[PDB]
């Protein structure tokens, strides 16, 4: 009796339960995993908090309307305040994490609605400026408030063009990475594991995002006659196998 | 290898082609799931679209640009270019790079070849023979500032002399400080609330700089530098979706503004073939 | 002192010869690799992953619309859209199967095209999807329609539907860049009953569609794309 | 034969012939089987 | 092995000299069947009239020319030859066109050799060199619109770089997209109406474009280009009679009018030696 | 580095020599052949079907 | 010794020293016999 | 080649760190005398700081 | 006469490349070696030994 | 393969992989242990 539809995810001291999945991605089909000896450089011995920083935390919630966009996260940045994994993030010079990603959006029967969910590693933001434009610091943290594509044009902040993925591809091909859909007819909820991708061991968590979530209305919602018109998206992410080294001071950043 | 079996009439409680895309997988769908086939193999390897062999040929990287002449009274040799520069990259011109960002992470070795043509332009009663000497200053190393600086002794620094008309080509192993190049990077060089956004921070390869060997003659001389890359020893991990419009800078994914639609208009319905 | 001769091509550079070359940097030692997750070893292997393609290309500047194939309720009898099969050009052209197969010179393969319907839950329809063989006409009606290969899709539980364009030619190798002798056929989509919304629901559902190639594919002859060019060197 | 005595300056690699779809195209987590229901 | 073996004298009621052609057959009737001969030695292997050695050699398959000026103020660089371009073909020059065209399809390898020889007609204080880039521009792949276009950069198109006066060889695998090259067709590309007839529609090979990759000096040099093609690892099916008249054009079989009497004519009886 | 010398004839291009050269299609794989009845392998084999001749060549 | 990896680059190929005249010679469906009469 | 190898917590009457540079000699202190490191491997030779190397171009 | 082909790079001096060359001595005995203490083969022998830092550097 | 044949006309030499930093930073006469007392 066991579903592909109905699902439990327990990690740390929070659990999830989704009476209405569509499977799960595991992106690359690689679970998170730690950082083995073979692979090492930093000679520190690194702090593994477990069940205290590798739990699920749910960031604040969106509201789809039919004038949505998209909405975009950056990790480990959205978690950049949430409980000791955050204070370890700030606190340790390096640090390097996998995470579980569930996103939630539940309708009726009678409503319609697809988004797309998406991971792409290493999203290397455009500027809207367009020449040789940088996109400053603060533009590229928000923090636990995500990116919203439907937001104007800042001055040093990112294009948010959506057919652009943000970069100068296409949203059509963004599906050539981990994704998941959720169909208000199928689906409720999303889920993808994250294993940590990286051109280095270890990193430092604060200069640089590894992973972009992406959550895109494709077919707009359309709720039933006289239904209020909009429905909230929540997101919750539970950093997994996270490491922090090179223990300090505490560092300081921009805004 | 077969590449369809022979199938017939079905009539089943198993149908592999209804499925379910909101889970992310493209399920493996086969001719013979859904029609009547018959035998067929193959005949091919995929030896052609190996990542060894697509990005394994010589691409042109670079054209730079340096004169003979006299530099007597010239105060700034640079800028004569009586001895041009460039800042290694691989992002300056724009068909290589659009086949590197079809992924995120790339290792591979390089081959360079360069080749060198000398233009006379005005009036000569001959074509000189000039040798050029490219010399590779990595960064950290004392850059040239006239023509003929204690530099260009390089003593430490690999140095190729070659001469104008002809090509010269040697490989330089994998230089990269990680252990892929970053195709891309979404980071700062720290937290700086002003530093720029980008890989060119990550991307420091230092620069190479051509000179002529040659003094001058009675005429003046333009030689032009074209510089190939092609990789070998290929790896690269995580593909993305393809670049859809114009580039505007080395190393930002930013794209021209009131650019153009990128996807082709019908002419006719969606109904029309 | 050993004789030889040299023969003609002596000299010539060939962008895609392959031979030895001494290293600039004796004995240097490169970063050890660690891993990474991901590793593309052929673009056959990705071009088996499904993308959407913009097939309602009726907009007049980019837009997440086109994606959208749009559906009427209670239209019995009629088209849903309509296209050639040049993958190279047209509808696929953006799509990352359209993308790649404009590296090649040459294409053979079945293709996968899918659908998956995104209308209310408690709605219901019957679509038939038809590829016509090379040599005919973009069918006409449904009767023209359902007499080459077909699939008729009932709206379900099950979201997708996945029609295979199975390989049907003369020649083994058709060109990417649209040639006539070489060309493939077309796809059209017609209701089979029709589409049909629950109460108190109204208005367009719509149909996301993909493409990816079955693992029959062939791609051949590497050349440049026209999908992109520049008139000066970009700079920092 | 090589002449040279660096690794990178070989002449270039040799196919692969590893080829792997599932990481990009069946990335679940639970297996999906061809004609088995998608959603159970 | 015995060319004729020895044979005396006969009085039978087995005449192989007689037989009915109508059949279609050409029965090996010998010396030996109707004279009295002796013994030889066939001492020849018939080594030299193989077909891999008759469409074996090199021939001229296409001569072209390209020239080296300043572009200034050039509003169609293809049009001043400022690149020429050519659309690969092998029916172009006829000496080789013959010899194929005894047969109805082939298969094989191609090596091309491409000679480059300067010319400098009017006053010039010296000879430059010259370095010329051809490239294989298949079909569906940008071409070349200036004489230095992106295009050139060809990251993903194979193009040789040699020099003026020199000779390039490389060798190109058989290309064609069925099993064998048709020397004929007797059909078109669709049931049109009024669409062409013959291979142009087939042979579908996609062009070559030549460059001087040379900034332009005082005086203008006139570059011409010779392509030379030798067939290697040969296989040809279906012998047909061999070309009477005259040819008009590539790719069709079409001979003018108002032709000339290909027989000719006796001087003197059918009874004169 | 390995001493040579190179003889008369170096550089020349003789249209009837037979040699090696690099491929400029680097792992192209041609078409399988199928196969076709007629294969003609020497013309010797051919100029044993016999033609007509015009042998009244008067006109 | 081949130099490079590809077929296509290798030198022209050897005497088929196949030679069967007959399919052209002789494509007839009952076989002739030379000395036998032709049409019986 | 091991680069570091795996040390703890240390509280003893032996201590690597305190020397007498009076002598002459460099002691051959590592990471692992003073924190407490993991296990990590060199990955590299020092072939290219070989004097052959150094004075060969 | 074997045939040869010559490719991209030929006649380059490259300053980093490693091969033999002729001696233009021929047959000459060089001074035998005696033994010298202090050898050094890697610079990384020698960068372990310490050496001041002129940490105040204010002057 | 050497074409030549004199020593000096040998390629450059392979790697000492020799080292052995102790004559230049531990040169003392009576031997010092880590974790031992400098001075006794
Ligand atoms: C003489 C002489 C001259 C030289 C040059 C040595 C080569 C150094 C260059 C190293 C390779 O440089 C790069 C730069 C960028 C990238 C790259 N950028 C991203 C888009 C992807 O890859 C890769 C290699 O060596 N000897
Ligand atoms: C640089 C560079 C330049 C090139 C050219 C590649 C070769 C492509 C040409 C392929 C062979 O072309 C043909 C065309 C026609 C025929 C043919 N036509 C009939 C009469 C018979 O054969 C055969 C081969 O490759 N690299």
């Amino acid at each position: 009796g066991y579903s592909d539809r109905v699902q439990q995810i327990t990690l740390g001291n929070s659990t999830i339960t989704t009476q209405e999945a569509a499977n799960a991605v595991v992106c690359y089909a690689e679970w998170p995993e730690y950082l083995p000896d073979v692979d090492a450089s930093d000679v520190n011995k690194t702090s593994k908090p477990d069940t205290s920083v590798c739990r699920f935390y749910t960031l604040d919630s969106k509201t789809w309307t039919t004038g949505s966009k998209g909405w975009c996260w950056k990790l480990p940045d959205a978690l950049k305040d949430m409980g000791v994994f955050g204070q370890n993030m700030f606190f340790h010079s390096l640090g390097r994490s996998g995470y579980t990603v569930h996103v939630q959006c539940n309708a009726t029967k009678f409503h319609s609605g697809c988004l797309l969910v998406v991971v792409i590693p290493e999203h290397q933001l455009a500027s809207h400026e367009g020449g040789n434009v940088s996109v400053k610091y603060t533009f590229t943290h928000p923090g636990e408030r995500g990116i919203d594509l439907s937001s104007a044009n800042e001055v040093g902040g990112p294009v948010k063009d959506v057919l652009y993925n943000m970069n100068g591809t296409l949203l059509g091909n963004l599906l050539i990475f981990p994704h998941q859909f959720i169909n208000l007819r199928t689906n409720n909820t999303a889920t993808i594991v994250i294993p940590y991708i990286n051109s280095v061991p270890i990193d430092s968590m604060t200069r640089h995002n590894n992973v972009s979530l992406m959550v895109i209305p494709i077919a707009p919602l359309t709720v039933p006659t006289g239904a209020t018109p909009s429905l909230p998206i929540t997101v919750t992410i539970a950093p997994m196998c996270t490491e922090f080294s090179g223990i300090r001071s505490k560092s300081i950043v921009p805004q | 290898t077969v590449a369809s079996i022979s199938s017939g009439p079905k009539h089943t409680q198993k149908v592999p082609i209804l499925t379910a895309n909101e889970t992310g997988a493209t399920m493996p769908v086969l001719p013979s799931d859904s029609i009547e086939t018959r035998t067929t193999y193959m005949h091919f390897n995929g030896s052609e679209t190996d990542v060894e062999c697509f990005l394994g040929r010589a691409a042109c990287v670079h054209v730079t640009e340096i004169q003979n002449k006299d530099a007597t009274g010239i105060d700034n040799h640079r800028e004569a270019k009586l001895f041009n520069d460039w800042k290694i990259n691989l992002s300056s011109l724009v068909q290589l790079r659009k086949k590197l960002e079809l992924f995120t992470y790339v290792r591979f070795d390089s081959e360079y070849t360069i080749l060198a043509t000398a233009s006379q332009p005005d009036s000569a009663n001959y074509s000189s023979n000039l040798v050029v000497q490219a010399m590779y200053v990595p960064p950290g190393a004392p850059n040239p500032k006239e023509w003929d600086d204690y530099t260009w002794q390089s003593a430490s620094n690999p140095s190729v002399f070659f001469k104008v008309g002809d090509t010269s080509r040697f490989s330089v192993p994998y230089v990269g400080l990680a252990s892929a190049y970053n195709c891309f990077y979404d980071g700062y060089s720290h937290d700086d609330a002003e530093t720029q956004y980008g890989i060119t921070v990550l991307n420091h390869m230092g620069s190479m700089a051509f000179r002529i060997v040659n003094e001058h003659d009675e005429h003046k001389t333009l030689v032009k530098i074209r510089v190939y890359h092609r990789a070998k020893h290929v790896e690269a991990w995580i593909p993305r979706a393809p670049r859809a419009l114009p580039y505007t800078s080395i190393g930002r994914t930013n794209y021209p503004k009131n650019t153009e639609p990128v996807i082709k208009k019908r002419k006719g319905d969606i109904k029309s073939y | 002192g050993l004789p030889t001769t040299t023969l003609p091509g002596s000299g010539q550079f060939l962008t895609t010869d392959d031979r030895q070359s001494p290293s600039a940097l004796p004995n240097y030692e490169p970063t050890p690799r660690i891993h990474i997750p991901g590793k593309v070893h052929n673009l056959l292997e990705i071009i088996q992953v499904d993308t959407l393609i913009p097939m309602n290309n009726t907009h007049t500047k980019d837009e997440v619309n086109s994606y959208l194939i749009p559906l009427n309720a209670n239209r019995q009898n009629e088209q849903v859209f309509g296209t050639n099969l040049f993958i190279g050009d047209g509808v696929f052209k953006t799509t990352l199967l359209g993308e790649i197969v404009q590296y090649y010179t040459h294409w053979s393969g079945s293709l996968r095209f899918s659908l998956m319907y995104t209308g209310p839950a408690l709605s219901s329809a019957k679509l038939i999807l038809a590829y016509t063989p090379p040599g005919a006409r973009g069918p006409q009606d449904r009767r023209e329609a359902m007499l080459g290969t077909h699939v008729v899709w009932d709206i379900g539980l099950q979201s997708t539907i996945v029609m295979t364009i199975p390989w049907t030619s003369g020649v083994q190798f058709r060109y990417t860049d649209p040639d006539t002798y070489t060309s493939a056929g077309f796809l059209s989509c017609w209701y089979q009953t029709s589409l049909i919304l629950p109460p108190e629901t109204t208005g367009q559902v719509y149909l996301l569609s993909f493409i990816s190639a079955c693992p029959d594919f062939k791609l051949r002859l590497m050349k440049d794309t026209q999908t992109i060019s520049q008139t000066v060197a970009l700079t920092e | 034969i090589n002449y040279y005595k660096d690794a990178a300056s070989t002449s270039s690699a040799g196919q692969s012939l590893s080829m792997d779809p599932s990481k990009f195209t069946e990335p679940v987590k639970d297996l999906m089987l061809k004609g088995a229901p998608a959603l159970n």
